[PDB]
């Protein structure tokens, strides 16, 4: 009867949909309420668990962006309890997402804006640098190392290609297949690869991610003006 | 000097022709490339000369 | 049963399953300790078993030979006649099976190996005796 | 307008009739056909290069094999597949090329690179390629993915509402989604493959200093036959790039 | 503990006293301190009592049942009391219409990430139309079919 008699389930999904979202970056979505960010931070707070992780958390409320101080033994339980918490596979959730998330939250509460934003702050501060360098001296100097990498493998590489012919099997497949919407399904998984594009790197991250990223599905339109010549 | 040269082929008797064209930059920059390996190597080779014979 | 002894050499794929199962008798008492397929046994039936229909391993196997001071239990020596482990023990401590500890020498092996995945680790624990 | 009319006249001018009708959803039905088999033309080339696939005796589901790192083997033999199955549709014409190729999988973020994920070097002596595994799983962290959505549209009445009226290895789907994944990946870069094979290293430094203006040199390259971007509309918000 | 019990209550009583004396909106204000609010009506018991409240109107337009004159006379003992100034008196009333500015505050938008749009006509009549050659030669199919 307590004021902590909440829908405890509702706010752990709406957490774990929030972390989801902004860390993972998982998929399109509609979570656009302020309101429950507050159910989220309690329901934090309902424990000193996870208050563990509300105390860097907190700093976003001076929100100067300073690169976080480690204490090496809490933050490894940090990350650990992180994990836990988000009840995740184990998928690598590092120091990395865990700093983009802080910079999530020292983006947010930034605005005192209650008007709809149109606002995505695709940038991050904290990439461990004073300033962006180009891509250009990364040019040189990857492909220097990798110039001095050697094969890992050989291939025979002779004349050799694989096939497959039974046509029942594939047409039995193809039914299996028949009821997917991939139309839909797919625009995601090239959402998913436009997210790697650009966490590729939070080092001196390519500012011009942009247009010609954008001029790859012109491509698409220059296909077309290949047809009609 | 940006130098896009310019190409035509004709059949005998001229019935039709093609047409191409291509770009030195590669061309200079292999140069570039051996002109400068090569007389790495011969400056190398006449270190190496002195040092022994000292 | 006939996997098994797929993997095994099969000279007769009619031999009776007694034969493994005596087989494998031999060595119990030598060994003190319960063949793993046995345990399939007794884990594999519906009902008589750790029961699927249910999930209950805890019919684990209580068993004893002629004279011994002494039970193998599914889970290793027992003293006579007590249920399984006492709740007051000899406790795995946190000190040990603390997780840093256990995260530490993960990554230890990790890199040694210099594996990327599949890997898990846990401590051992242990009941009446140790 | 568009408004047909039709007029028959009996013989001796005895009668005349008239009607008139619209294209109208004459039109609508052809698009749906259309858009229809072709769909499904590209459905069926995706179950063919699965099935292809297929063969490559999967011990294991396929994110396992990149969640493993000691392999080499498995990983390069499913690339060069890829790329023989991407040329294969760019020519039809089964075949086999220089016959010594080989492959590196990059391991460090360190050695990682920049927007693509793959790279040739065109002749070190001969062709050789360098791949970021870490990058590739960072890809097959598929929790993202997710089904239930909702498709935008437009003008449904005009243009929609007339589509209103119309309608053991048995794995799941998602995985194969994801196939499509590596699919355009490797697409994309065959593309500088393609093109540098063909071309100056000149543009192989342009081409990766931006991809973007080789659709010029694309301009009567391309096979007359299109590839995998069907659904028009690609794009984000741009205007907002608030500099 | 780690909280700074003193400017959640500093912040708290400026930002409600604006907001309060508005009757409404505090544009200047960052949007932390209404979690900042929120943290401090949860570990302040004086105001659990409409802290309950305002949990039920977090979601759409709820109306309330009534209170006895025991509540409201200590919900405006406790508004007084962290807005102690000699400027105003205060109304039982103007709750609602602070009600009404935080319904659509908390409703507020947060932010987005960027998202592609898709679908539309690929093409139209304006590209290759079929014609009967190519018909002819593919109905060649049935010539080769027999049977």
């Amino acid at each position: 009867p307590s004021e902590e008699l909440i829908n405890m389930r509702r706010y752990r999904n709406a957490a774990r949909k929030l972390i989801h979202h902004y860390s993972l970056n998982s998929t399109s979505s509609t979570e656009y309420k302020i309101s429950d960010v507050v159910m989220t931070m309690i329901f934090l707070l309902r424990s000193e668990k996870y208050h563990s992780l509300f105390k860097l958390l907190e700093t976003t409320f001076d929100d100067y962006t300073c690169r976080p101080q480690m204490t090496q033994v809490q933050t490894d339980t940090l990350l650990d309890a992180v994990r836990s918490l988000l009840e995740m596979p184990s998928t690598t959730i590092d120091l990395t997402t865990v700093d983009i998330m802080r910079s999530s939250f020292a983006r947010c509460f930034n605005s005192p804006i209650m008007r709809y934003a149109k606002i995505v702050l695709l940038q991050n501060v904290a990439l461990q640098r004073d300033k962006r360098t180009t891509l250009e001296e990364l040019l040189i100097e990857r492909g220097e190392k990798i110039q001095m990498l050697q094969p890992q493998q050989y291939i025979n590489s002779g004349t050799e290609i694989p096939f497959c012919d039974d046509a029942e099997f594939l047409n039995r497949l193809l039914k299996h297949i028949d009821p997917y919407p991939l139309s839909r399904m797919y625009y995601n998984a090239a959402n998913t690869m436009f997210y790697t594009t650009m966490e590729n790197y939070a080092v001196s991250n390519c500012k011009f991610n942009i247009e010609d990223y954008n001029n790859i599905f012109k491509v698409m339109e220059n296909i077309r003006k290949h047809s009609n010549k | 000097k940006c130098n896009k040269v310019r190409t035509v082929t004709e059949i005998v008797n001229s019935d039709e022709k093609i047409q191409k064209t291509y770009e030195l930059a590669e061309f200079d920059l292999k140069n570039l490339s051996s002109l400068e390996s090569y007389e790495t190597l011969k400056i190398k080779l006449a270190l190496s000369k002195y040092m022994a014979m000292l | 049963i006939k996997q098994a002894q797929s993997l095994l050499g099969i000279p007769d794929y009619s031999q009776t399953v007694v034969d493994f199962v005596k087989m494998f008798q031999k060595i119990i008492f030598p060994y003190q300790l319960v063949p793993n397929v046995i345990i399939k046994l007794n884990n594999f039936d519906q009902m008589v078993s750790s029961a699927p229909n249910k999930a209950e391993p805890y019919k684990k196997i209580r068993l004893f030979c002629k004279n011994d001071s002494i039970a193998i239990s599914s889970s290793g020596i027992v003293p006579i006649n007590m249920p399984d482990f006492s709740p007051p023990n000899t406790f795995d401590y946190s000190d040990y099976a603390n997780r840093t500890n256990i995260n530490f020498v993960t990554q230890r092996v990790l890199t040694d190996g210099g594996f990327s995945s599949g890997i898990t680790v846990t401590p051992v624990k242990y009941n009446y005796y140790l | 307008c568009n408004k047909v009319r039709t007029v028959t006249e009996i013989v001796n001018s005895d009668e005349k009739i008239q009607k008139t009708y619209e294209l109208a959803e004459f039109d609508l039905k052809n698009l749906s056909s259309l858009e229809s088999y072709e769909t499904l033309k590209i459905k069926l080339a995706l179950s063919k290069y699965m099935a292809m696939l297929s063969t490559l005796e999967m011990t294991q589901p396929l994110l396992e094999i990149f969640r493993n790192k000691a392999d080499t083997r498995q990983i390069a033999a499913v690339v060069f597949s890829t790329l023989a199955f991407i040329h294969n549709r760019f020519h039809p014409l089964v075949t086999n090329f220089t016959n010594k190729m080989e492959f590196v999988v990059t391991e460090t973020n360190d050695t990682s690179i920049p927007g693509e994920p793959i790279l040739f070097t065109e002749n070190e002596g001969v062709l050789l390629c360098s791949v970021d595994r870490p990058s590739i799983v960072k890809m097959l962290s598929r929790e993202f993915d997710t089904e239930a959505l909702v498709n935008f549209e437009n003008d449904n009445c005009n243009v929609r509402i007339a589509k209103t009226f119309g309608a053991d290895f048995s794995i799941t789907e998602v995985e194969a989604t994801q196939y499509l994944t590596l699919l355009l990946t490797v697409e994309h870069a065959y593309l500088h493959y393609y093109i540098f094979k063909n071309y100056g290293v000149f543009e192989y430094c342009k081409s990766l200093t931006d991809h973007s203006l080789f659709t010029n040199k694309l301009r009567s390259t391309m096979s007359t036959k299109t590839s995998n971007l069907l659904l028009s509309k690609f794009k984000f918000t741009i205007e907002d790039f608030d500099k």
